RNA sequence: AAAUUGAAGAGUUUGAUCAUGGCUCAGAUUGAACGCUGGCGGCAGGCCUAACACAUGCAAGUCGAACGGUAACAGGAAGAAGCUUGCUUCUUUGCUGACGAGUGGCGGACGGGUGAGUAAUGUCUGGGAAACUGCCUGAUGGAGGGGGAUAACUACUGGAAACGGUAGCUAAUACCGCAUAACGUCGCAAGACCAAAGAGGGGGACCUUCGGGCCUCUUGCCAUCGGAUGUGCCCAGAUGGGAUUAGCUAGUAGGUGGGGUAACGGCUCACCUAGGCGACGAUCCCUAGCUGGUCUGAGAGGAUGACCAGCCACACUGGAACUGAGACACGGUCCAGACUCCUACGGGAGGCAGCAGUGGGGAAUAUUGCACAAUGGGCGCAAGCCUGAUGCAGCCAUGCCGCGUGUAUGAAGAAGGCCUUCGGGUUGUAAAGUACUUUCAGCGGGGAGGAAGGGAGUAAAGUUAAUACCUUUGCUCAUUGACGUUACCCGCAGAAGAAGCACCGGCUAACUCCGUGCCAGCAGCCGCGGUAAUACGGAGGGUGCAAGCGUUAAUCGGAAUUACUGGGCGUAAAGCGCACGCAGGCGGUUUGUUAAGUCAGAUGUGAAAUCCCCGGGCUCAACCUGGGAACUGCAUCUGAUACUGG
């Protein structure tokens, strides 16, 4: 229920960076980067006007690491609530559990806060949440685990994470190991490079 | 106090008894025109005191006979 | 029969079926009397089997054989039909 | 009779009843009359495992209902308490 | 405050273009089947056809506080034991705990199953008058004195057996009279008449025939008028198709009376009229249980009625009735008919469409399991006893939802595969190696909640003669789990036990090589295949999905392709050959009245659940759950008079 395969594939097929790997180095000296995977690489994938929602759709899914069941159901909320839906469908992608470990840094990838957090080590306010695709809700207090303080792999993602772009709606305390979800985040601080309204004229059909 | 319904009568050749056409006007329920149907009652009356082409004003009560329930009140237009 | 609970009802049933029908023809004779004398313009002797019949039907009411208003209907039928000799 | 008794919903081995003011002929989730109120044993602390409309259960108990032995201690709980 | 926020097109007629018109695909969906494949868990779903036939257990019992009694258990006081000087007989003794058979009271009319019939006898919505109503509850009164049989038993007898027959003895809350009798029935009246039953727990001293009257409370009985509750009945709307079915009906339509059920009534007879339904679709034929809802749809609409729940109908087919408050009765009764099984040939017995289960049909649907521990239900004052309803278990990927099969570094771009302009590109940072983590399964350890009550006491108080018994009220004591080696946290070990499927010509995301060469073959439409095939068959790479993936069956959408919202008729399918015309649809213009259409408000109802909005709880979701809008309707009383009808 996962995407177990190579990473720098799907990060090369989608033709951007996807932040799949940490940051140790980059992603250009580790592979090629505009060539697309298979033989056919340097026929550049010059595709139809559905092809480029469906490479929209699937940026976005392959970012987190959701599968297509659970992503209409984001799908589904998100045209349910009130207000917009490519701001309220960046919301709630926003809110799982598995991705605001990430965004705090207690994690190098988007594929290791689902580690630590699916290994029973991440407790949102004083009880352990064991499944990764919790809806983390305003004000909780994510904190670590005493038996995964003592980790080196966490410390060496908070001094990884300390050195990119810090967000604004999040509040992290560094020595402590312990998070708080401020408020809902907003458009403009989920990068603009997801075009976003090609999610919604897919399932709009 | 009591729930009459006026009606035209058609039918009174039978002894002590009138039958009487009442017309309601229903919408129908997908092209929106404004159809007229007829209801067709039995009237019990004593004293045989209608005749065909007359409005009448009748009222419900207990099933004098097999199919019949309703007993008139008034004559109003007595005639044709 | 297949339950011990079906065999005793089924002959607690005979034994009232042979008392409900004697109690209950007697009633029936006791009006065939008063229909009887009913067209013979008895009225000194209709009369009296009629005040025959008062208590065996208002009793055969009361231990619930039949209800009170056919203990009724007959009480003023025959009450009509005498008194328009 | 017509009777105050309870009626199980919920999911497997996780209960909730609600009462009903019902005729004892009929079945435990069938037919009933006036829905007076629940109990949820199961319940969390500052969330409420009871409520009751003391003014219906005893209105339908004027009337003459006997109430059953789980309602009577419900109701021996929520007025004392 | 919120309860909504909702609409996509493409291919195909011609050398080619526009137009009309079909056919086909994209998406959602399931009581689902089949193929390839398979780790776990949570909550729901599982004979759609043969209403086919059924072996085997099991699903309706209780009450000794209604009564005779002892068929056994086990204590008693006897006392005849071998007498051991203490006891381990047993007839006998119902005196006690209780209790096999039988009389009686209440329950089997509930709960549980299926949809054969049923086009209005049903169902849904909203109105009514002429009715009964076990248990529960309120009020006002009663509750005297007699009686006859009879099962159980005993004796004798028939029959293969089922089941009887005869003659004796015995009781009550079973059964029947008399008395009594009103606020009830009958009656304009005077008057006439109608019921019943006890048991139990305690008792001071008065009676005390040794049982008890006597006092006390608890519950039980009878009668009337009331309340709820369930059911019967009636009327106007609505609930498939057909006109290549256009005429049906004699108890049929109405009346006067007799009879009848609880009540009205052609409900059933006896007479007198000649009527009733029908083009707003009667009769007849085909098909079907309906509704809350469900799936789709932007909506209006179209199809459907499984699980959950309200109503009706049915119980081997075809009938009829008894008991009873309630049935014309699933696990009751008699009568035929078909089919099974026993028989001594005379005669008998059975009805899974209750939970399980075998045969059979079919593409296809489970275990002959545990427990009354919860919530219900029957009897019981109570304890307790029964409960295949229900609560949980087993099997199945059948559906919805969650998690896992590692994470991070890692270039010598390893080997091997394939492509190749013979330089190299590609699998591919992927594997190896190097460090790191241990959810889930695996072995251990501890341990929530579903459990309220009931019991044995003690304290006062309420009662009465009573400091008894009892009833409610505060406490103290030992207490009660089917699931269950539970949910759930903490320990041990090690990347170990966990990845498959469809497609790659266009529509539609993904391209090359070899092996066949109008053959073998693919196909949802257009088309491919005749030696360079991006379509057939293999490999390499690739894309979409994931404990799923695909193909067929079915509905809806796209289909403005049955169009009210929303289409056409000179040539594309389409204007009767032309007229007169009753039923039907529509009606210039002004004042006045009426309130039917219409419009506003209010009460009554539209059951719960589900859909939707804000919230709460299981580590989140599914699932569960509180309150409210919704249920576009329908009836009643008020109002309004512009338009339409009179
Ligand atoms: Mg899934
Ligand atoms: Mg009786
Ligand atoms: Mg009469
Ligand atoms: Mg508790
Ligand atoms: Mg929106
Ligand atoms: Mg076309
Ligand atoms: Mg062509
Ligand atoms: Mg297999
Ligand atoms: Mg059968
Ligand atoms: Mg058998
Ligand atoms: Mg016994
Ligand atoms: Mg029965
Ligand atoms: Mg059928
Ligand atoms: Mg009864
Ligand atoms: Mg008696
Ligand atoms: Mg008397
Ligand atoms: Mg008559
Ligand atoms: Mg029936
Ligand atoms: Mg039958
Ligand atoms: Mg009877
Ligand atoms: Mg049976
Ligand atoms: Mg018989
Ligand atoms: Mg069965
Ligand atoms: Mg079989
Ligand atoms: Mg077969
Ligand atoms: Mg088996
Ligand atoms: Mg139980
Ligand atoms: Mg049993
Ligand atoms: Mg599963
Ligand atoms: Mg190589
Ligand atoms: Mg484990
Ligand atoms: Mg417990
Ligand atoms: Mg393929
Ligand atoms: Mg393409
Ligand atoms: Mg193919
Ligand atoms: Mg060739
Ligand atoms: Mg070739
Ligand atoms: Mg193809
Ligand atoms: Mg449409
Ligand atoms: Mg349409
Ligand atoms: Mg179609
Ligand atoms: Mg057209
Ligand atoms: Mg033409
Ligand atoms: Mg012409
Ligand atoms: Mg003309
Ligand atoms: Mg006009
Ligand atoms: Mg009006
Ligand atoms: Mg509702
Ligand atoms: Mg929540
Ligand atoms: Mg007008």
């Amino acid at each position: 229920a996962r995407y177990l395969g190579p990473k720098l594939k799907l990060s090369r097929r989608e033709g951007t960076d996807l932040f799949l790997k940490s940051g140790v180095r980059a992603i250009d000296t580790k592979c090629k980067i505009e060539q697309a995977p298979g033989q056919h690489g340097a026929r550049k994938p010059r595709l139809s006007d559905y092809g480029v929602q469906l490479r929209e759709k699937q940026k976005v899914r392959r970012i987190y690491g959701v599968l297509e069941r659970q992503f209409r159901n984001y799908y589904k909320e998100a045209a349910r609530l009130k207000g917009n839906t490519g701001e309220n469908l960046l919301a709630l992608l926003e809110g799982r559990l598995d991705n605001v470990v990430y965004r705090m840094g207690f994690g190098a990838t988007r594929a290791e806060a689902r580690q630590l957090v699916s290994h029973k080590a991440i407790m949102v306010n004083g009880r352990v949440v064991n499944i990764a695709s919790y809806q983390v809700s305003p004000n909780d207090v994510v904190s670590i685990r005493e038996k995964a303080k003592k980790q080196s792999r966490v410390k060496a993602a908070l001094e990884l994470a300390e050195q990119r772009e810090k967000p604004t709606w999040l509040e992290v305390d560094a020595g402590k190991m312990e998070g708080t979800f401020k408020r809902k985040p907003e458009r403009s601080d989920l990068s603009a490079d997801i075009n976003e309204h090609l999610i919604v004229e897919l399932y709009s059909k | 106090k009591i729930r009459t319904l006026q009606g035209r009568v058609v039918s009174d050749k039978m002894e002590k008894s009138i039958v009487v056409a009442i017309e309601r006007f229903v919408k129908h329920p997908i092209y929106g025109k404004f159809i007229k149907r007829t209801t067709k009652l039995h009237v019990h009356d004593e004293n045989n005191e209608c005749g065909i082409g007359d409005v009448v004003e009748i009222r419900e009560c207990r099933p004098l006979s097999k199919t019949k329930s309703w007993t008139l009140v008034r004559v109003v237009e007595k005639a044709v | 029969a297949n339950i011990k609970s079906a065999k005793k009802r089924a002959i607690q049933s005979e034994k009232a079926r042979k008392h409900n029908a004697s109690r209950r023809s007697m009633m029936r004779t006791f009006i065939k009397k008063v229909y009887a004398a009913i067209e013979a313009g008895d009225k000194a002797a209709a009369q009296k089997a009629f005040n025959e019949m008062q208590p065996i039907v208002d009793r055969q009411a009361a231990k619930g054989l039949i209800h009170k208003n056919k203990a009724a209907r007959h009480k003023a039928n025959l009450t009509a039909q005498i008194n328009k000799l | 009779m017509v009777t105050i008794r309870l009626a199980r919903h919920g999911a497997k081995k996780r209960p909730f009843y609600q009462v009903v003011v019902a005729d004892s002929r009929n079945a435990r989730n069938g037919r009933f009359i006036e829905r007076v109120g629940f109990f949820n044993p199961i319940a969390s602390e500052k969330e409420e495992g009871t409520r009751l409309d003391l003014d219906r259960i005893a209105h339908w108990v004027g009337q003459g209902a006997t109430i059953s032995d789980r309602v009577a201690a419900l109701i021996k709980e929520v007025n004392k308490a």
